DNA sequence: TAATAATAGTTTTTAGTTTATTGGG
DNA sequence: CTAATAAACTAAAAACTATTATTAT
């Protein structure tokens, strides 16, 4: 239950379907209670590696990225799974131009 | 997926050589992009495709830690290629660029993700020692012997064995066509010889590889490849230092007596370097020959016309290290100096 | 009709020429038998594929322009198969048709010489 | 070899063309223009690879680069599409000839050495390999340039300019009341009867024809060994292979462009992507499964070089014909990298056929294949009528079982029948013989899936019917022997049992 | 868009070949804001029925959905208005609206 | 089904004895039940072993009482194997030093035979036994023992290191025990096996006795315990008025194996953690996702593909109307010709089983079309699912009985037509006469049959057709290699495999000189490769 | 040619499949 | 100082799965 | 009380061009 404090988003583009669903249902039990991005709470954004701060946007019809939500790719996240506990997003922010 | 793939490949190629030290800001994420794409198991790119291998080396950035993670995925992806494609007897043996793909990979990731303390090393050692014809092209072997190079500190504390092969191999590298060829087989020469000075001055078991090498050569040398003998019986003077350091200014009497015989070419520089690492070697100098060592060495300066920029460098070089080497004693550093400047 | 090495039917082929062009020194023409035996020999194994043709005619008749006359129609077949300097040798061909212009510039209208001269040789 | 083909159809624009004897029989026009669309169809279906056109001449309105007057092209020599048929298909019928002369001229003076020339210059205007030469004609009329003789001299002039640069032409015949009346002007600028009709080879054309034939193509360059170290050119081909459909494009919804496919392989619990070297094969025998990788698995597979290597010989008499495994092939002498070798084909195949034995070899097709025993089976060279082989020469193959491939029988013991029964269904088999031919068999299934193919493609009214063969004609069996079936019901089976369960 | 009553109810412009061309009736449709499609969905609601040919034959057979006559789209289309649906411009249709016809009278 | 096999071995030194020259028959047995149990557990078929071993050292019988049933050791009943049995043949089979009578283990192996069955269904009870016969016996129990068989009625096979009945190869064409090496006892023992098989079955019986060599060759080992496939049940049709129900069975088919490889972690090894998955994407539209069920299908029709769906097609396509079965015409045998035979697999069609009057009239059918010289084509369908095919079938009759094979026939679609050269008229290729003769003295030395002395028969130097495929056993091989030690690399083809795969060396010494022969007189030369 | 394909060149011409005709 | 020899890039089989399709017990 | 299996399906490798670096001086 250590990713019980984590309430993130996933997003199905750029995230296959399958694996999609294996890291919803795996951050469920593990606590982590997944979050609508647009919505407040998100702790992090599950998106693919090539995103774009400015594509993402489009994408989410976000005119700007939501509170607390950090734009990373599905490695930290798989990573934290095989090692069992939390790493740090470094290696996996998107750069979001101003 | 055809020439557009080389072309634009080349186009990351330059670009990463010319633009440094800004452009790296927006690099990581389509290197991850690629090593994605690499992982695809639709292997329907063609053998010349894959020199996005060496492409995914970057050296214009500082490396963060998103690579630095990716490295061991990346190596082990390298090994796994290398031994599915390399094996010359495993009934497919075709690597048009395969091995020159993996080659300047390591090349451009290898500077500073290595370490002594693993199998890996001799692994990736023994990949490299397999390096039959290419039809006086030879990419494959040039590039080898380029990465040998360039990496020899790496390749070092396990190539302790087969010393003799490769003398021999990397002789016989030096003899052949694609003039490439030659100057990355001599470059791998003085690469491997520091690597082994560096050995025999931490050895104590190195006069096995002496007797066994060194002094063969040496006097199987009674053109340019005479010339590398000439450095490297100039430098190997560790161990003589270590044992029988009377044997140190001995031949150093014997080196500086043949550059009397060749006094009165392009053997001059062989010799520079020679008595620039013995004297870096050396204590006590006999002082009768620094007036020949002076006057030497200013007509070796006499004879810097006709020369091409390549000697013309290599010259320059041997002439900064033994002003180097010199300075060890000062008397003798101030006194030669004056000399030396006022004639030239 | 050898070709190997360009070498061997080029010097064929000029030396060909310059007996076609020099036969007693111009002041006769009694070979001409000859000059339609060479005409066969080559359009006979050359006009299936071509690839020295165009060179055996250039070195031809860069001395005997006249020997184009069975191959007018063959050589504008053959314009717009080629990019390199093939296009240049077939177009210099051409241009030994110093004495033939009964009609040259509809053929040529055909062709579309235009994009062919936007090309950058000298 | 021969690559891409080319085949050109030119037809006058007139009022000829436009007009018959009998109303009840097609326009000219028209039934050239049904005729070139079954043409394109057949094409399409069987040899699709090559380029075909369209161009008219003598109108009232003219397309070309060249700007010859009256000369209009209506499709550049391209590989046929279905948008090519429709466009040729509205122009047919009584509608589609009156809208044609609405929205094009009809009827006009012409050159045929300008149509020669610029058919001759769409023709080079191709850069692929050309293979073949066809430029079909359509005109009722033997004298269409006799008003001018030059013209006629220019047109022969250009027809022998056409022969003279690898060009062939071809003629056909269209309906004439006073008589087609060739070699008028004919026999002699082109490479029998008058022709009052027309038709001479335009009912093969008419005909549906649904192939694929397969162009020349080894199937293998095989290098052969006799013991150690007799090194044999030889060549492998087939005569039969099977049929199949051709694959389905795969492709999107809505905007339909094929989609490109994407494969990837990624972790269950770590969730991320897996990679190609961490695949491993395995498999589960006993309790203990088996790790292995596949680079080793083929090399496992791997055994020898490919190489025919001959295990000696055997009289064709001595293997059983019933053991088959495969479509036999057929291999012919070559003489690319070994010189001579067709000279010893020749000496081994006279002197086998003069002993009537077959040549045991063992055969290896391809790199890390494993190798395989093939006897081989000498053909000889057999001609038709008109001396034209119907038999190649060479070597058949032959495939032999290995031990295990025969399935084991249940036991089944010899029962015997009254030879008057025997008797009674060789007068049966006498009265429904006939002799096979080889050349009436198609895959009707295949034909229905093509039917359906171009009835959707061009949105046909009805789905083309197959016409199968594979059905027999039950009622001319039962009326040729009636009452001899139930004798034999009577003879053998008992008069109580059904032949149901 | 300009008729903003051409979004939702996916069209399929496949078949409107009777007297006027295919390409005008779908850039009149993206024109009014309309959905485009040449092959049944889920979202679609309603399969324009021009010339009558085997592709009815299979929607008949595969009843996934209904024939639709261009008359109806090009009142629409003049009137700047959702006509309704009633059986004139009908053909085949799906049960569904066979009960929605039931409501009518019976069909 | 079970079948109910054990297998006696002796573990005595007569066959341990190292015989110079010639493998003994210790490592002969030991190399075919070595290979019969690979075979076996790799084809995890239902059928149990048990290990009944005589001459062992120790004394493990169920019915020992001295003397008699001695040195007999038991070691697993009637089980499964495993690869603890395959590692205990590699490891516990070794040179003993006790000898005993076979009859004893016989017996105790037919009795734990009888005991363990009860439970369990068997479709019947085997038994094979490797012995030199160069050891003192006593002919006592080996009339009961056929007694025993009488109301058994097991399934037997002999196997010895002796032929029944040169160049060195091991399960070739040659020699698998020299004539006069067999001593007296090895006589009295070929004797006495030979009595009894003659008691048990005859004639038959004896051509079931084979050598340890060659019995690798042939799959005759596993004649016992084979399974027919499963067969085709249907009705012949001829016009309307006319049919007969039929079992067809494919008589030969290329088998393939069941078992292919999966794929495992290198470090979970499992497939559980791995997920191969399939992406289809807008790559115009850059990259967009293209949902599995918004996803068409197409065909290149003309310069241009045409959209389709699959649905329609299945619906529009040519429907079958299942497994119909139907003669359609009569022509003569000559007519067909040998390469035109089509299809994968040959079936033998058989009517329905024991319909005397339906195989009263198939019978007389046969003679007509033998006495003919008579085949019929036929279309055949599977069922509604298959595409129907066209045939011909033709009557063999053999020495027992009389059998129908039924064969594919292709179409013009497949046909495939291409321009020869004549080789008559190839002047540049036409050999000289002494040439020709050269070549057929490098036949008559390479002819593999000799019209056999005294008997209309042709002899075969080559019967291949009982020849397995060897690429099974290798596969086999390497995997017993893995699955014991997966550390060393794989072994190579071993010899012996060759030795009954190739061609015995006689002809190919008697080749030797006229291949020399040929190969001077006809002068060629090669490109590179 | 005759006894070629007219729709095919290199390729002999082919009668329509007929299917039997008994005797 | 500037040539020609290896030499990839499209069809096209074909093995290698896979499946979804029966009756087996 | 649980199957080969025909067809479908993708994969993989050869064949035929196929210009394109590539040494000599």
């Amino acid at each position: 239950e250590w990713l019980s404090s984590l309430r993130a988003h996933v997003v199905r583009t750029g995230i296959g379907r399958a694996r999609a669903e294996l890291f919803e249902k795996q951050i469920v039990q593990h606590g982590g209670q997944l979050c609508p991005a647009q919505g407040p709470g998100v702790t992090h954004i599950v998106v693919d590696e090539g995103m774009d701060y400015e594509r993402a946007l489009r994408l989410l019809r976000l005119p700007q990225l939501p509170p607390g939500a950090q734009l990373v790719k599905s490695a930290w996240l798989s990573l934290c799974l095989q090692e069992r506990r939390l790493v740090d997003v470094a290696g996996f922010s998107i750069f979001i131009p101003s | 997926c055809k020439i557009p793939a080389l072309d634009l490949l080349i186009k990351l190629l330059q670009t990463f050589r010319s633009s440094r030290l800004m452009d790296e800001f927006k690099i990581g994420e389509l290197f991850s992009k690629f090593y994605g794409e690499l992982a695809l198991k639709k292997k329907i790119p063609d053998t010349v495709l894959e020199k996005v291998y060496e492409l995914l080396g970057l050296l214009g950035e500082v490396h963060p830690s998103e690579m630095i993670n990716n490295a061991e995925n990346l190596f082990r992806a390298f090994l796994g290629e290398l031994k599915t494609q390399m094996t010359s007897a495993v009934r497919e043996p075709k690597l048009p660029v395969l091995a020159g793909c993996l080659k300047g990979l390591s090349s451009l990731l290898c500077n500073f993700t290595k370490s002594m303390e693993e199998d890996p090393q001799t692994s990736r050692e023994i990949f490299n020692f397999v390096l039959q014809i290419d039809l006086k092209r030879y990419a494959v072997p040039s590039a080898g012997l380029r990465l040998f190079a360039l990496h020899a500190s790496q390749f070092s504390t396990c190539l302790l064995d087969n010393y003799v092969s490769l003398f021999e191999v990397l002789l016989k590298w030096c003899a052949h066509t694609n003039v490439e060829l030659k100057k990355a087989a001599l470059s791998a020469l003085e690469s491997f010889l520091k690597q082994v000075s560096n050995m025999v001055a931490k050895n104590a078991e190195m006069h096995k590889n002496k007797l066994q090498y060194f002094m063969e050569q040496f006097y199987g040398i009674i053109n340019k490849e005479l010339s590398i003998a000439i450095r490297g019986y100039g430098l190997f003077a560790g161990p003589c230092k270590v044992i029988n350091a009377k044997d140190v200014d001995f031949m150093y009497v014997e080196l500086i007596q043949r550059c009397k015989q060749m006094f009165l070419v392009y053997q001059m520089p062989s010799f520079l370097q020679s008595v620039a690492s013995v004297l870096l070697y050396l204590d006590t100098v006999p002082e009768v020959y620094t007036p020949v060592l002076e006057h030497l060495v200013v007509m070796q300066i006499d004879s810097f016309p006709q020369y091409s920029p390549k000697m013309q460098l290599v010259c320059c070089r041997a002439i900064v290290k033994v002003f180097l080497a010199l300075a060890a004693k000062g008397p003798v550093l101030r006194n030669c100096i004056s000399t030396v400047v006022h004639q030239g | 009709s050898f070709v190997r090495y360009k070498e061997v039917y080029a010097a064929a082929a000029e030396v060909l020429g310059l007996i076609l062009r020099y036969v007693m020194e111009r002041k006769n023409i009694l070979e001409e038998s000859l000059c339609e035996l060479v005409a066969k020999q080559l359009k006979q194994h050359q006009n299936t594929m071509e690839d020295k043709f165009i060179v055996c005619l250039n070195k031809v008749t860069k001395s005997f322009p006249p020997l184009a006359d069975r191959f007018m129609n063959a050589v504008f077949f053959l314009l717009p198969k080629f990019h390199g300097v093939l296009k240049t040798l077939c177009l210099e061909v051409v241009l030994c048709r110093v004495e033939g212009m009964t009609e040259l510039y509809f053929q040529l209208k055909s062709k579309d010489f235009v994009q062919v001269m936007r090309h950058r040789d000298d | 070899y021969s690559g891409r083909d080319s085949l050109i159809f030119l037809v006058d624009a007139s009022k000829a063309m436009f007009e018959s004897q009998s109303e009840d029989e097609l326009t000219p026009f028209d039934m050239s223009i049904q005729c070139i669309q079954s043409v394109y169809i057949s094409k399409i279906i069987s040899s699709d690879r090559d380029l075909l056109a369209v161009v008219f001449y003598g109108t009232e309105k003219d397309k070309n680069s060249v700007n010859f007057k009256n000369i209009y092209v209506l499709q550049e020599l391209d590989n046929p599409g279905a948008k090519r048929i429709l466009e040729l298909d509205q122009f047919k019928g009584q509608q589609g000839q009156k809208r044609f002369q609405d929205m094009m001229g009809h009827g006009s003076d012409y050159s045929l050495s300008e149509v020669l020339w610029v058919c001759a210059n769409l023709f080079s205007d191709v850069q692929f390999k050309m293979s073949h030469k066809r430029i079909m004609l359509f005109t009722n009329e033997d004298n269409p340039h006799g008003n001018d003789s030059a013209k006629a001299s220019r047109a022969r002039t250009k027809a022998g300019d056409l022969r003279d640069t690898g060009i062939f032409l071809d003629l056909m015949h269209l309906k004439k009341p006073g008589g087609f009346d060739i070699s008028l002007f004919y026999r002699d600028i082109i490479s029998l009867r008058v022709h009052f009709e027309e038709s001479s080879k335009l009912e093969d054309l008419l005909r549906k024809v649904r192939a694929k034939e397969t162009r020349k193509r080894a199937l293998s360059r095989l290098k052969l060994k006799l013991n150690k170290d007799i090194v044999i050119s030889v060549g492998i081909y087939n005569l039969v292979q099977k049929a199949l459909k051709p694959p389905p494009i795969k492709l999107y919804r809505e905007t339909n462009e094929p989609v490109k496919t994407k494969t990837r392989t990624f972790n269950t619990s770590t969730g991320g992507l897996l990679l190609p070297s961490d695949t491993k094969r395995s498999q589960i025998y006993g309790s203990r499964q088996i790790i292995l990788e596949k680079e080793e698995t083929e090399e496992l597979k791997r055994f020898d070089d490919p190489g025919l290597m001959l295990m000696g010989f055997k009289p064709l008499v001595l293997l059983k014909k019933h053991h088959y495994l495969r479509p036999s092939l057929f291999v012919y002498p070559e003489e690319s990298l070994v010189i001579g070798s067709s000279t010893l084909f020749s000496a081994l195949l006279i002197k086998c056929l003069e002993k009537e034995v077959a040549a045991l070899c063992r055969y290896t097709p391809r790199r890390n294949i494993p190798p395989y025993f093939v006897a081989l089976v000498p053909q000889e060279e057999e001609l038709d009528d008109q001396k034209i082989q119907v038999t190649p020469p060479g070597f058949q193959l032959v495939f032999l079982p290995f031990a295990d491939d025969k399935r084991k029988m249940p036991f089944t013991e010899k029962i015997m029948a009254t030879p008057e029964q025997v008797g009674k269904m060789k007068a049966i088999v006498e009265k429904l013989r006939f002799t096979y031919r080889s050349d009436s068999f198609e895959n009707p299934v295949l034909q229905q899936h093509f039917r359906n193919l171009e009835a959707l493609a061009l949105d046909l009214m009805e789905p083309e019917q197959a016409v199968d063969l594979t059905l027999p004609k039950v009622e001319a069996m039962n009326k040729r022997l009636g009452s001899l079936v139930d004798e034999f019901k009577e003879l053998v089976y008992p008069p109580d049992y059904n032949p149901e369960g | 868009k300009i008729s903003n009553i051409f979004e939702d109810v996916e069209f399929c412009v496949m078949s409107g070949t009777d007297s006027q061309p295919k390409p005008d009736l779908e850039n009149r449709i993206a024109e009014f804001g309309g959905y485009i499609v040449q092959n049944p969905g889920p979202d679609t609601y309603c399969v324009i029925a021009g010339s009558e040919n085997i592709r009815v034959k299979n929607i008949i057979l595969s009843n996934k959905h209904d024939v639709v006559k261009p008359a109806w789209l090009l009142e629409c289309f003049k009137t700047k208005s959702f006509v309704p649906w009633q059986p004139r411009f009908m053909i085949h249709m799906c049960p569904s609206t066979k009960e929605h016809f039931a409501r009518e009278y019976d069909c | 089904n079970k079948a109910a096999v054990v297998l006696c071995m002796d573990v005595g030194f007569t066959m341990s004895n190292s015989i110079p020259g010639i493998e003994s028959p210790f490592e002969q047995a030991k190399k075919v039940i070595t290979m019969f149990v690979q075979r076996q557990v790799f084809a995890e078929n239902k059928d149990e072993i048990a290990l009944v071993l005589f001459g062992t050292d120790g004394t493990d019988n169920p019915l020992s009482g001295g003397d008699q049933y001695q040195n007999i050791t038991v070691h697993r009943h009637l089980m499964l194997p495993d690869f603890d049995l395959l590692e205990d043949i590699e490891s516990k089979i070794q040179p003993g030093s006790q000898q005993a009578d076979f009859l004893d283990a016989l017996i105790v192996s037919m009795d734990v035979i009888q005991h363990e069955t009860i439970g369990k269904k068997f479709e019947k009870r085997h038994i094979e036994i490797f012995t030199d016969l160069s050891s003192r016996f006593s002919k006592s129990q080996l009339d009961i023992i056929i007694h025993s068989l009488k109301k058994c009625d097991i399934s037997l096979q002999f196997f010895l290191p002796f032929s029944l009945g040169g160049p060195f190869r091991l399960g070739g064409h040659g020699p698998s025990f020299p004539l006069k090496g067999i001593t007296e006892q090895q006589k009295e023992g070929l004797e006495i096996v030979k009595m009894v098989m003659i008691s048990l079955e005859g004639e038959d019986g004896l051509d079931e006795i084979y050598s340890f060599s060659e019995s690798l060759r042939k799959l005759c080992v596993f004649k016992k315990i084979e399974r027919h496939s499963i067969h085709w049940p249907c009705r012949l049709t001829i016009g309307s008025n006319l049919s007969i129900r039929i079992a067809a069975y494919k008589s030969i088919l290329q088998e393939r194996v069941k078992k292919t490889w999966t794929v495992v972690d290198a470090k979970t090894l499992k497939k559980e953690d791995i997920q191969k998955e399939t992406v289809y994407c807008l790559n115009d539209d850059d990259e967009t996702e293209v949902l599995k069920e918004d996803i068409i299908q197409g065909f290149r029709y003309g310069s241009d593909i045409v959209p389709f769906s699959k649905v329609d097609e299945e619906q529009m396509k040519y429907k079958s109307e299942g497994k119909c079965f139907s003669v359609l015409g009569f022509c003569k045998s000559s007519q067909v010709q040998r390469r035109f035979f089509m299809g994968n697999q040959v079936l033998k069609v058989f009517a329905a089983r024991d319909d005397e009057a339906a195989a009263v009239a198939l019978s007389s059918l046969i003679h007509a079309l033998d006495d003919l010289d008579m085949v019929a084509i036929v279309r055949y369908a599977y069922d509604k699912r298959a595409n129907p095919q066209v045939g011909v079938a033709f009557p063999h009759i053999k020495h027992n009985y009389e059998c129908l094979v039924y064969v594919q026939l292709p179409f013009m679609e497949d046909l495939r037509q291409y321009m020869f050269s004549s080789l008559k008229n190839s002047k540049k290729y036409a050999p000289t006469e002494a040439q020709l003769n050269a070549v057929d003295a490098l036949i008559d030395s390479m002819s593999l049959a000799k019209k056999d002395e005294k008997t209309d028969t042709l002899e075969d130097l080559f019967p291949t057709t009982k020849i397995p495929n060897p690429r099974f056993q290798r596969l086999f091989q390497c995997l017993l290699h893995r699955a014991l030690h997966p550390r060393e690399p794989l072994p190579p083809i071993q010899q012996h495999i060759w030795n009954m795969l190739n061609p015995p060396a006689e002809v190919t010494t008697k080749s030797q000189i006229p291949l020399s022969k040929i190969k001077t007189l006809f002068p060629l030369i090669e490109a590179k490769k | 040619c005759p006894g070629e394909s007219l729709i095919n060149p290199g390729f002999k011409s082919k009668k329509p499949a007929g299917g039997v005709d008994f005797d």
